[PDB]
């Protein structure tokens, strides 16, 4: 069942993988209307396509400043996989481009803003609240770290909610297709496994110390290593103690432990029983996983939608115009894309 | 409080991906 999904789930990915798509929409198509927010570079404008009059979410990267970070083949990665996967609680890519000065990806628009703005705004969630969502990131890495995908940047403000009250994922930046083991320095720093961060080279099991950070910060209201700066931070995620409220359930703490755990002989999902020993812990006892993959399971919170194009559950962010040069920057360089 | 020492603290916002 899990085998047979995950097997057909494999030869779809791999003839996307193998065949990407490209050039499927131009930037004259679509009307741009506001920024969603941004990241180290670049910005996701909410923008509605003509033809159609449906909203999306546009991700213009500028290519002179990914070559500038040095971020190349992330971004060639970000695309080739975005395109590829299909998974209900992945956002979909549904347009993707370039012209002169930028790379555009397309995706579904969603309305329910970040993770992260709850989460701030409201505190933390209850532990069913919080149980809800972390099961979805469980059968995504599930799903991605079976395509040998590592994803590498979990957390709030990479994970948006749905009209539905779901996650969907988004933020491919980091992901990359590897058996075995890399070495790329990247996430955030909160999220980062004390392998990624000692330069050892490193696995699939870092997206799992991850979902611990997330679980926990969920729960918690904040990190389980926080401070002013990321050195300061790395300092106390090597160290690896972890202190957890008051509030959090025996069952929580125990799973933290086994998440957050610097032993990767030891760390759940690095384990030979594999994710089961993480959908199988007590703390996901009233999970059902087949409901939660079929979208049946009530959400705990439903975001207000006031009509499409509405981006209420959204920061506002300084606009800026999208320049396009007349000469071709960095062709040879964003070819495959 | 540690809640209240986070909140105090520089990196409540929104963070930023590195690729150091
Ligand atoms: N499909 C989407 N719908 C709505 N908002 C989005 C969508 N994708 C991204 N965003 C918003 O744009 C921000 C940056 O997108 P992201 O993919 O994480 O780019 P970056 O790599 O620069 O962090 C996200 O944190 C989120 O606020
Ligand atoms: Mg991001
Ligand atoms: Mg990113």
């Amino acid at each position: 069942s899990v085998k047979e999904f995950l097997a057909k789930a494999k030869e779809d990915f791999l003839k996307k993988w193998e065949t990407p798509s490209q050039n499927t929409a131009q930037l004259d198509q679509f009307d741009r209307i506001k920024t969603l927010g941004t990241g180290s570079f670049g910005r996701v404008m909410l923008v509605k396509h003509k033809e159609s009059g449906n909203h999306y979410a546009m991700k213009i990267l500028d290519k002179q400043k990914v070559v500038k970070l040095k971020q190349i083949e992330h971004t060639l990665n970000e695309k080739r996989i975005l395109q590829a996967v299909n998974f209900p609680f992945l956002v979909k890519l549904e347009f993707s481009f370039k012209d002169n000065s930028n790379l555009y990806m397309v995706m579904e628009y969603v309305a329910g803003g970040e993770m992260f703005s709850h989460l701030r705004r409201i505190g933390r969630f209850s532990e069913p609240h919080a149980r809800f969502y972390a099961a979805q990131i469980v059968l995504t890495f599930e799903y991605l770290h079976s395509l040998d995908l590592i994803y590498r940047d979990l957390k709030p403000e990479n994970l948006l909610i749905d009209q539905q009250g779901y996650i969907q994922v988004t933020d491919f930046g980091f992901a990359k297709r590897v058996k075995g083991r890399t070495w790329t320095l990247c996430g955030t720093p909160e999220y980062l496994a004390p392998e990624i961060i000692l330069s050892k080279g490193y696995n699939k099991a870092v997206d799992w110390w991850a979902l611990g950070v997330l679980i926990y910060e969920m729960a918690a209201g904040y990190p389980p290593f926080f401070a002013d700066q990321p050195i300061q931070i790395y300092e106390k995620i090597v160290s690896g103690k972890v202190r957890f409220p008051s509030h959090f359930s025996s069952d929580l703490k125990d799973l933290l432990r086994n998440l957050l755990q610097v032993d990767l002989t030891k760390r759940f999902g690095n384990l030979k029983n594999g994710v089961n020993d993480i959908k199988n812990h007590k703390w996901f006892a009233t999970t059902d996983w087949i409901a939660i993959y079929q979208r049946k399971v009530e959400a705990p919170f439903i975001p207000k939608f006031k009509g499409p194009g509405d981006t209420s559950n959204f920061d506002d962010y300084e606009e800026e115009e999208i320049r396009v040069s007349i000469n071709e920057k960095c062709g040879k360089e964003f070819t495959e894309f | 409080t540690t809640y209240a020492d986070f909140i105090a603290s520089g990196r409540t916002g929104r963070r930023a991906s590195i690729h150091d």
